[PDB]
């Protein structure tokens, strides 16, 4: 069976497993002729009784659409014989952010931290402008190349989004620690702001070197956002009333917004504190968007963004 | 890559089916019959015309690599549609697509037992043939159709229900009847469809006050020489297709 546009994955020689997850199986590999380093991700097939996974078709359609300096490149798709498997092939990236933050020996200047967030928010500008929600922002999904170029990764839970009637999207999304309060109160009509909440969490993590709201249960998570961001009243969040979970689910009243107080002793800078305050807004309507975040005086004050050698 | 799936006339002449030994005219029948089957099946599955058009384009591109001798249209079309349904967000269940595809192809025959070896086979055959389409297409599944570029023109050049909808009909039939999808890009085909729809309604879109024609706002590559040549081609095969023009024909 002739097949021109889908090469055998044997053209890449394997090297080593480079990470566990939902995806499961990601290898590093070397192009057998040029020595180009890639990452090979197998298409999971754990008893699929409806042919090729529709989730895979969605992920593939998205990776083909999104081509931008700060989003991970899908090079091509590869196969492996008949009598049958499929691998996604990505331009290889040396590090992830959780690996560098969790290393005590790597250290970031204020100028270096800026350039990270400038690349991350520009990547999120690009995808939301292209009508795509990531829906799984965390430190582990922020890859940085050898050069120092940030690249967003793992579009497994990603989807397209519409302008409009009231939307009805999936609620079980984002890793619990980076989930917005919209979703933890049952919101099915969300959009770009859910990823910006995750960025705010990631920002703070640049200084704290560890995820800031490590909630065990979902109630724990929601009472722990209540602690940092203050309570969820309808004054702070107009028409939160009309959530169903708002009434039944326990919700701490006497809780002031203590977000800049608690992060003083990690992030010294006054602009960075103010940016994290505008990303960790409870109300998505009052939460800062991709474009306004890049315009914020954090990215335009001394010391300015700089390339990533340290 | 932008000209991977677009071909010269001589490339279409010496195709995979020509190589195995299938007449040029005979190689249009199996294309038009696949489109005809995708339409029949899709109608019954309640997928949108979009999904069917995506499936027709997969099919058209599929046989630019593979041969009809090696892969019958009646095997491929249920797979190509099954895939188009999932890609376009109207996924239909595998057993439902098989079941439907059976009653189109075998109107009188009742279905096999779903416990049987013959059914369990033909289910696995569809799944296998889906993977074979994917790899042939190189996973390039996002198809742009001429129907998007119809509205760019017809609403903004301002012409009735009768003209607006006629131009869709042409675009839908250009996938069924021609191999324009494999030659001219979607916005070019959209111009051919509106040009023909204007000839069929005795409509005369005027010369814009610049000294300009309507098609230059849709795609600046297009000339009249080309539209007159391709509207001629599309109108011929519509006359040969029985009962198709009667849908758009004016009885008063
Ligand atoms: C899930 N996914 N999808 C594509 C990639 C992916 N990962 C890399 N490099 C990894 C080296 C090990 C570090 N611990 C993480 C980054 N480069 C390119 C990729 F596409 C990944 C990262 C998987 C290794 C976790």
């Amino acid at each position: 069976v002739e097949c021109p546009f889908c090469d055998e994955v044997s053209k890449y020689e394997k090297l080593a497993k480079i990470g566990q997850g939902t995806f499961g199986e990601v290898f590093k590999a070397r192009h057998r002729k040029t020595g180009q380093k890639v990452a090979l991700k197998k298409v999971l097939m754990e008893n699929e009784k409806e042919g090729f996974p529709i989730t895979a078709l969605r992920e593939i359609k998205i990776l083909q659409l999104l081509k931008h300096e700060n989003v991970v490149n899908l090079i091509e798709i590869c196969r492996t014989k008949a009598s049958g498997s499929i691998y996604l092939v990505f331009d290889f990236c040396e590090h992830d952010l959780a690996g560098l933050l969790s290393n005590v020996l790597v250290k970031f200047t204020l100028s270096e931290i800026k350039r990270v967030m400038q690349m991350l928010l520009n990547g999120l500008y690009y995808i939301h402008r292209n009508k795509i929600l990531h829906r799984d922002m965390k430190a582990a999904n922020v890859l940085i190349t050898r050069d120092g170029v940030l690249k967003l990764a793992d579009f497994g839970l990603a989807r397209a989004f519409s302008l409009a009637q009231p939307n009805r999207y999936t609620n079980r999304v984002v890793t619990l620690w980076y989930r917005p309060p919209e979703l933890l109160l049952g919101e099915r009509d969300y959009g770009p702001p859910i990823d910006l909440w995750g960025a705010g969490c990631i920002m703070a993590e640049m200084w704290t070197r560890s995820p800031i709201m490590q909630g065990n249960t979902e109630q724990h998570q929601l009472a722990l956002i209540s602690q940092l961001c203050g309570s969820i009243t309808p004054e702070v969040w107009p028409n939160v009333d009309n959530y169903e979970l708002y009434e039944k689910l326990e919700l701490v009243k006497g809780q002031k917004r203590k977000v800049k107080d608690r992060l003083k002793a990690y992030v010294r800078d006054p602009y960075a504190l103010d940016l994290i305050d505008k990303l960790l807004v409870l109300d998505p309507a009052q939460r800062i968007d991709s474009d306004d975040a890049l315009n914020h005086d954090f990215f335009w004050s001394d010391p300015m963004p700089s390339d990533l050698k340290g | 890559n932008n000209k991977r799936w677009y071909f010269t006339r001589e490339q279409l002449e010496n195709s995979p089916s020509r190589r195995f030994g299938v007449d040029p005219d005979k190689e249009l029948s199996y294309r038009q019959q696949a489109a005809n089957l995708l339409q029949d099946m899709g109608q019954r599955l309640n997928v949108s015309q979009l999904t069917i058009n995506t499936a027709i384009v997969y099919m058209h591109r599929f046989y630019m690599i593979q041969s009809f001798t090696r892969f019958p249209g009646n095997s491929v079309a249920p797979a190509a549609l099954f895939l188009a349904a999932k890609v376009e967000g109207q996924p239909k269940k595998l057993e439902h697509v098989i079941k439907v595809a059976h009653t189109c192809l075998h109107p009188q025959e009742s279905l096999p037992d779903t416990r049987s070896e013959a059914y369990l086979q033909q289910v696995q055959d569809l799944v296998i043939l889906e993977s074979i389409i994917l790899q042939t297409l190189g996973f390039e599944l996002t198809i742009d159709h001429p129907h998007t570029h119809v509205v760019k023109c017809t609403q903004l050049v301002r012409a009735s229900k009768d003209l607006a909808q006629t131009s869709y009909f042409m675009a839908t039939n250009s996938l069924h009847l021609t191999t324009f999808s494999l030659q001219y890009t979607p916005p070019v085909v959209a111009c051919v469809c509106i040009h023909l729809a204007c000839k069929w309604s005795n409509w005369e879109i005027p010369v814009s006050t610049d000294g300009k024609h309507w098609w230059e706002y849709v795609d600046a590559t297009v000339t009249l020489e080309l539209l007159d040549e391709l509207t001629h081609e599309l109108l011929q095969i519509l006359e040969k297709t029985p009962n198709r023009l009667k849908r758009i024909w004016n009885w008063r």
